[PDB]
């Protein structure tokens, strides 16, 4: 009982219907923060820590995040796993690779939406 | 003190010989045999290779080889040699393949030899043990041990999961024979065959089938192989061979042995005592002409078989002495 | 279920043995080549893989090995994780980190045995 | 202390006992072989240095007996130096007596934990050295791992104060013929020193081990 | 299940206060040559505290048990 | 039949009004530490309600039992 | 196809080009000799059988290789 946000539609939210392909790839939450969805993470943002094509990796739904710890954060119309690195009115998309750059953010005119916690990555 | 350890030791060897019979220790003087009772395998390359001149008796024997190697054809020189001497001799077979009438032509005194085949592996085995332990039989040849099928495999249905069921009955059944047969000088001769093994990655492949319990009992495991075949020119009549002693308890090991099979005529011992004693210098050929005690013996080695042939008594002698200068 | 039966080591090898540590939840088929079960890293030879120390490593039991891919090889007591590269007498066993130098093995003189092929890894 | 020795066919455990039992004999103890498959040649020991007269053999039938025999002669406190042949070979009573291919499965581990447990008390107490030497069986549904399992039941690792594995690497030849063969001895478990101390060394024919060459 | 069962009977699992299950799983070596080895102790039953809280410690032959290693 | 027997002589199963059969066969495991284990009881007997109406509920340490669990 | 016992003519072009996925990812020049051999023995081994039940008629494409050494 697990979902699998493989496809994610630009302008749809995180746990959307349309957006769980399931397939029977379906295994048990056992994971500590206790995710509640299965996210595929695509592009080279985090090849530094092991993000990959690939790597479904679980997420928990929750909205909470403390120093340099990683979260699925929103930006309305694109979802994106990065570091999160508070700077007291802006946060910091921080990733690991020499040509993406710490994405800059800020909260006054945009906050993001924390959508869960990244806890768990499968390569599969 | 030492004599209170002794007075000790004979108390313990007393209570031993009075509870279990008279099998603590081994009588000194008893037990000193020249040499280890050994069967000839008829054929002077095994007989000098093993150093005991034969087959070890009472202890298993294993001989394993590839397809058409000459394994059963050997069993049955080794098994025609034990009737001459005078011993009975029993044949149980698994995969059902035996012509008497070409056993009988190799030497075999088929009217008197006990031909089991048994339909199932545990049968084969128990039929051994009875045969053992009944102290009659002097040589015991047990045929394709890749061919014991349990009898679980043949009442189950063909694919079913049986992995290791038949390593099991082969480690069991040789813990049980290997007992009896010491007690009744008997020789067991199993004969398995080659079955390549998989992800070996490098070197010899070659595995031999039936489990591994079998090569610790093994007291001298053969290795047969079939080197090239012998041509008059347009037929083949016989099959050089190459037997290898991959293992042994009673001489050193690896002492390869190599001879000619004649189809129908048996082994070729003619012609190895010839090739033995050309090398020992008892006889002489400069460069191509065999020659014997300064008399030209003839030209080629089917003429000296002849010349030999015509006089068995120079024969045995060559024989005796050969094996008096290498067996001993 | 994919028990845990033992860990292999991402870099040098060390002893590994069959004793099962604990039982994961995930279906047996969740991997391609239907993984069996489990082996803990050890280390950090396969960073630049993705493959860091303290991650279930799935893998699947093959005798086979084939150039470039990975697999879990057996030294004799001592199981370690490598790139297989065979050329003849000689195995050359890639790490994908300069810091941890190429293994070569000669198959003449000491044996080589695969225990298998990784399918993924966990990370939990 | 229980001694166990494993390995291989044709690796070196009998050669290996046979020549400590020479070195007990020298030192000038009494020693004594309880075969168990019926298998030694009392020609290659007497070559190996060993007293043969001086040593006592036994051909025990069954498990029971070739286990309560050794049990005596520990008791007897006069042998200092006790060698089963095979621990594979110790055909429980019960097994022999049955016909073949049964269910008799765990008698002869059951039988191997009983004499351990009557024999260890006795033995530190008789100051006594039994060696038990084992063989080699694949265990299945192993997969990772060593597949390698001693055979005759998991009592007698506890027990055993330091366990060998002796394996047979190389040949040592004079160009043509084979007169000897290169072996590996691996403490694999110890209680008096630190374990995995592999130690290498040749067995000649005939002359026993190559002390010689080890000492250059 | 699990086929590993101790011995001496099951009168003294009952009694037992806290039973411990130690496996040896690695080994240390300094170079080549193994001085030490890598255990694995897991509480599996517990009357003073909640069970399985396995312990991982590096044991070293001589020195005993490598605590400074674990304070590190 | 069944081997498994209780102890303290058979004057016990006579008198004894309702006997529970209390065995723990799961445990619930948060992540990856076990806080707490799945007990099922089996009123093996009784003498004022039908016997067999076995029970499964949840025991968390430290807790207790689990009551919300079950309740829902 | 063949299982769905619907399409009774599958032709299949270019037997040469089926190169094996295990050779695909594979650098250029590997000796990766057989393979591809292997691949099709088990194919045709594989659905040898499933055309008899259908109607279907498999038409596979070769193409022409020299072959070197004996040149009888
Ligand atoms: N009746 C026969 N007539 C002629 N040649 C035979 C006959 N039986 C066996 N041979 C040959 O004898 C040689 C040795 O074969 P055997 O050892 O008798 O049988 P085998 O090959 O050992 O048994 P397998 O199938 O290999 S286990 C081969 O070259 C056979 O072709
Ligand atoms: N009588 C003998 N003459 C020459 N070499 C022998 C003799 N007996 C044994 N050997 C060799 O001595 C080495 C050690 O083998 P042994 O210890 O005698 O037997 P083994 O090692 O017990 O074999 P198993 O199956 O383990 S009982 C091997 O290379 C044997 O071939
Ligand atoms: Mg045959
Ligand atoms: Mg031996």
């Amino acid at each position: 009982g697990l979902p699998v946000i493989g496809r994610v539609a630009a302008g749809a939210p995180i746990l959307a219907e349309q957006n769980i392909e399931e397939s029977c790839r379906i295994n048990p939450a056992f994971f500590n923060p206790r995710a509640d969805y299965l996210l595929r993470v695509r592009g080279m943002a985090m090849k530094d820590i092991g993000i990959l094509d690939g790597d479904l990796l679980a997420v928990h739904v929750t909205r909470e995040a403390r120093n340099g710890q990683v979260v699925v954060a929103r930006i309305g119309e694109e979802v994106t796993v990065k570091r999160f690195k508070r700077e007291g009115s802006k946060v910091w998309l921080l990733a690991e690779n020499p040509e993406f750059a710490p994405i800059e953010v800020d909260l006054k005119e945009q906050e993001l939406i924390i959508e869960g916690l990244s806890v768990g990555v499968i390569r599969r | 003190g030492d004599e209170n350890k002794k007075r000790a030791l004979a108390a313990a060897l007393g209570q031993i010989e009075r509870q279990f019979g008279k099998g603590a220790v081994m009588r000194m003087g008893d037990h000193e045999r020249q040499a280890i009772p050994a069967i000839s395998t008829g054929s002077l390359g095994l007989d000098i290779a093993l150093g005991i001149g034969g087959l070890p008796k009472g202890r298993i024997v294993e001989i394993y080889g590839p397809e058409s190697s000459g394994k059963t054809t050997l069993t049955l020189s080794v098994i025609a040699e034990a009737q001459k001497q005078g011993a009975t001799c029993a044949f149980v077979d698994a995969e059902h393949a035996l012509d008497p009438d070409y056993a009988g032509k190799l030497g075999v005194n088929v009217d008197d030899l006990l031909v089991s085949q048994p339909d199932t592996g545990e049968q084969a085995l128990e039929i051994t043990d009875m045969l053992v332990r009944s102290n009659a039989v002097d040589v015991i040849i047990v045929d394709s041990v890749a061919a014991l099928v349990p009898k679980a495999e043949i009442e189950g249905e063909m694919g079913d999961a049986h992995v290791g069921l038949q390593a099991r009955l082969m480690s069991q059944a040789l813990r049980k024979i290997t007992g009896n047969i010491k007690n009744a000088n008997c020789l067991v001769i199993f004969i398995n065959q080659i079955r390549m093994k998989i992800g070996v990655m490098f070197g010899n492949p070659e595995t031999t089938t039936g489990g591994n319990a079998l090569k610790f009992y093994a007291s001298v495991r053969l290795d047969i192989r079939r080197t090239g075949a012998v041509k008059e020119g347009d037929e083949v009549v016989g099959s050089e061979t190459r037997v290898k002693v991959v293992k042994n308890k009673v001489s050193p090991p690896f002492r390869q042995a190599e001879f000619q099979i004649l189809y129908g005529k048996g082994i070729y011992r003619t012609g190895e005592i010839i090739d033995l004693g050309v090398q020992l210098g008892l006889v002489e050929k400069s460069g191509a002409w065999y020659s014997y005690q300064g008399s030209k013996i003839g030209q080629g080695k089917a003429n000296a078989a002849k010349y030999l042939e015509d006089n068995p008594e120079i024969g045995s002698v060559l024989e005796k002495t050969i094996r008096d200068q290498l067996l001993a």
